[PDB]
RNA sequence: CUCAACCUGAACUCAGUCGUGAUUACCCGCUGAACUUAAGCAUAUCAUUUAGCGGAGGAAAAGAAACUAAAAAGGAUUCCCUUAGUAACGGCGAGUGAAACGGGAAGAGCCCAGCGCCGAAUCGAUCAGUCUUUGGCUGCUUCGAAAUGUGGCGUAUAGGUGUA
RNA sequence: CGGCACUGUUGGUUCGCUUGCUCCUUGGAGUCGGGUUGCUUGAAAGUGCAGCCUAAAGUGGGUGAUAAACUUCAUCUAAGGC
RNA sequence: GACAUUGUGAAGAGUCAGACUCU
């Protein structure tokens, strides 16, 4: 912290040259990436008319027997990465219990 | 078969390096090229500078170069919003525009804002038809004062300035500096450890 | 618009109704010849997006490639060499199939010139694309300012010359350190730089 | 190619567009769409002089003109034809209209829509 | 079964175009050795190089960040000096080996798809006028391309409506 | 023969442009990513390229040079073009 | 040998809780 003898440090948490911060507002280019209202109409609409992939209902009746541990390994091995596949395996749990409120 | 006390070889000239061979007769034909490619410019392009667009003032990105300034590619749009000047208008008066560049602090964009009004002080602006000025045209004795500026637009300067002497306080002399920066040190890399501490602490 | 429904739908590739398009298209496309004009665009949304156009002088071509590995052309996999070159099999070629299908039509239409092209389909023999071409002579390409570009005496032959987007992606380009290889536009003019000699006026 | 289209399994969402419209519905939606044909060649030819010396209602087409209609939801009738290929071009509409609640029908002839809008398909 | 559409595919010494083959100094994409060095030799080196194939221009290619970085930050591409024989690779042997920051030459920005609005407002031949006719401008000329969508606005710096 | 600057004249063309406020809006798939194989690089638990298998998402995706989870952030916007 | 090309039905056995695996 400035001060007598200090007028900033070259290191430690605290470390800088003293400055004023502008507010900070999100660039333009920093917008790519959330959906429109329109694009999710359009991929709930693709789901239902296409439908789901054998790995997908694979791990549908995985879900449904509750062996989420082998269904988030078979979604590692399938689609790759632990990040994808535990958003893979959030989606897919989604669909089950939209299913079984619908049915049951 | 090196023998005594030598430097171990080094050179790589085991590729048929005469293949790709580069000789530099030519720099003297070169500068004479360039400085007559810079004459055809000012003469295409008189009155204006033959530098070309203006660029803005930055600072070197690492710490090691922090404390020096330089020019930029050109001036931000937050730059040309406080200095009053559109885009569009930039680009037709001869200002460089750097559409990448953001302002995340007020001095540096302050500098170039003040570059900006000093351009613009300069600045002498020709009427579109020579018959008819409008609004924000130079005056006619303005315009005959007109002359082509050859080298860095609005060049930088690079002298150091010594601080003016001073008196030594006793809350300056009785700081612990080493202290003090052992400290800060200590403190970062020790961060992390005592904040798992204190979350062990919490939940016992 | 129906583009994003087209575009969406594409993208499922695995579901029942593309698979059952899917194997009629390959069946249909593997009984006709390599390289085949078609009258129109399999996927407009695709061909739009790479930069087709509805309008006289845009061309589109099936181009069918072999899949697999190059095998090196030696006899009996004789190599005459060290271990380091007895390799015969696993070698794979240094441009993607859909790089060699573009220079197949292009090789092909000597009088037009490749745009872009798209993947339309594939069995384990064979991967079909469909190359969007433009004739550079016709009116309709020589008066609109927008695809003057294309007809230009620099373009000849983008595809043998590696600058379509798929011909590029072998290149190796792009920015930072993970692309330094191929500063100043290629890797063997980068190459040249490093490795020439240099002989200051000076010195 | 008809003999294996024939023999495979059709999904549901591709074996829709096999079942039109009857032949008497169809004739119906024939004769009511023809009220409202484009404007003709020769209607525009008479029509371009006649404006030089100085909108009704029309049939809508072309699948993103009908998207956005439908997800609008202006468009009170829409028909498909059962035969655009590739199949992705439509493949979307019936669901769409569904959804929308605006009625829709899968009509047999491209060809047939197109000469009721002076058109080729 | 008659006639009429579309779709797909043909034949034309049909009307008018276009490509082929050369050149090697530089440029772009592939393919790709061994001699040699390691005092032997196989990884390594020679070398991502001779040789072979293809493709352009007066320059080519690259090019307007899915970048550098971690400052109080820089800001397309190309090229020079320096970084530097450095980080790094290597039977960690022989050997190989960059880049950013920094100083300079030159510096110029932009267009689509998609979303949305207008929705065929767009375009090629042919005919007839007209001119400064190895090409241009006008059309109730006649055909055709185009709704499986040509054109206008518009692209991350966003953009658009209304309003001052 | 070219280039310029100014005058005349022929043809075409201009409801635009900037800043404030208001409301609405905003994007590339057999692609990315992953496994394995081969080549390549100074790139070292993979720098670049490609074959086969697998195969996405939407504040998502990529990157931050030692691999993995859980965390602070920073920085861009790939798979289209001049 | 595995994966893909690879689709449509039956019978048996085994896993589960209508599916999968095999022959």
């Amino acid at each position: 912290m400035s001060g007598p003898g200090i007028e900033g440090l070259a290191v430690g948490l605290n470390k800088g040259h003293a400055a004023t911060q502008l507010p900070v507002k999100q660039r333009q280019n920093r917008h790519k990436g959330v959906a429109s209202k329109k694009t999710k109409i359009v991929r709930e609409l693709v789901r239902e008319i296409t439908g789901f992939a054998p790995y997908e209902r694979r791990v549908l009746e995985m879900l449904r027997i509750s062996k989420d541990k082998r269904a988030l390994k078979f979604l590692k091995r399938r689609i790759g990465t632990h990040r994808r596949a535990k958003g893979k395996r959030e989606e897919l749990q989604n669909v089950i219990i939209a299913q079984r409120k619908a049915h049951k | 078969a090196p023998r005594g006390n030598q430097m171990l070889g080094n050179a790589h000239f085991r590729k048929h390096w005469h293949k790709r061979i580069k000789t530099w007769f030519d720099q003297p034909a070169r500068k004479l090229r360039r400085r007559q490619n810079r004459q055809a410019k000012a003469v295409e392009i008189a009155p204006r500078p033959v530098a070309g667009l203006l660029r803005s003032v930055v600072r070197c990105p690492q710490k090691r170069y922090n404390t020096k300034t330089r020019l930029g590619r050109g001036f931000s749009l937050q730059e040309l919003k406080a200095a009053g000047i559109s885009q569009a208008q930039a680009r037709t008066i001869g200002i460089a525009v750097d559409v990448r560049r953001t302002n995340k602090t007020a001095e540096g964009l302050k500098a170039n804002a003040d570059r900006l009004k000093e351009y613009k002080a300069k600045l002498i602006l020709f009427p579109k038809k020579a018959s008819a000025p409008k609004k924000g045209d130079s005056s006619a004795e303005e315009l005959k004062v007109a002359a082509q500026l050859r080298g860095d637009v609005l060049p930088l300067s690079h002298t150091i300035t010594f601080d003016e002497p001073r008196q030594v306080t006793d809350a300056e002399r009785k700081v612990e500096i080493f202290r003090l920066l052992r400290k800060e040190r200590a403190d970062k890399k020790y961060r992390g450890k005592r904040e798992k501490r204190a979350r062990e602490a919490a939940e016992e | 618009g129906a583009y994003k429904y087209m575009q969406e739908i594409w993208r499922k590739k695995q579901s029942d109704a593309l698979r059952y398009l899917l194997r009629i298209r390959t069946w249909h496309y593997r009984q006709l010849s390599a390289v085949h004009r078609v009258p129109r665009p399999t996927r407009p949304e695709k061909a739009r997006r790479l930069g087709y156009r509805a309008k006289q002088g845009f061309v589109v071509y099936r181009v069918r490639v072999r899949r697999g590995n190059r095998k090196r052309p030696v006899c009996k996999g004789q190599t005459y060499g060290k271990p380091k070159t007895h390799g015969v099999n696993e070698l794979k070629n240094a441009k993607s199939k859909q790089a060699v299908a573009e220079g197949r039509a292009g090789r092909r239409l000597g009088s037009l010139r490749v745009l872009n092209s798209y993947w339309v389909a594939e069995d384990s023999t064979y991967k079909f694309y469909e190359v969007v071409l433009i004739d550079p002579f016709h009116k309709a390409i020589r008066r609109n300012p927008d695809t003057q570009w294309i007809t230009k005496p620099v373009h000849k032959h983008r595809e043998q010359r590696g600058l379509t987007s798929a011909g590029r992606k072998s290149r190796g380009l792009g920015k930072g350190w993970r692309f330094s290889a191929t500063r100043g536009g290629s890797q063997a003019k980068n190459w040249k730089r490093k490795n020439t000699k240099v002989f200051h006026r000076k010195r | 190619s008809a003999i294996l289209q024939k023999r495979l399994k059709v999904p549901p969402t591709i074996n829709q567009f096999r079942t039109a419209l009857d032949s008497q519905s169809a004739r119906q939606a024939f004769k009511l769409l023809d009220k409202y044909r484009p404007e003709s060649t020769e209607a525009k030819k008479n029509r371009l002089r006649a404006r030089a010396e100085a909108r009704p209602n029309t049939v809508r087409h072309g699948v993103n003109t009908i998207t956005r209609l439908v997800e609008t939801r202006r468009a009170q009738l829409v028909l498909i034809a059962h035969d655009v290929n590739p199949l992705e071009i439509v493949l979307h509409l019936p669901a769409l209209c569904r959804k929308y609640n605006v009625p829709y029908a899968i009509i047999k002839g491209k060809a047939s829509l197109g000469t009721v809008v002076r058109r080729k398909t």
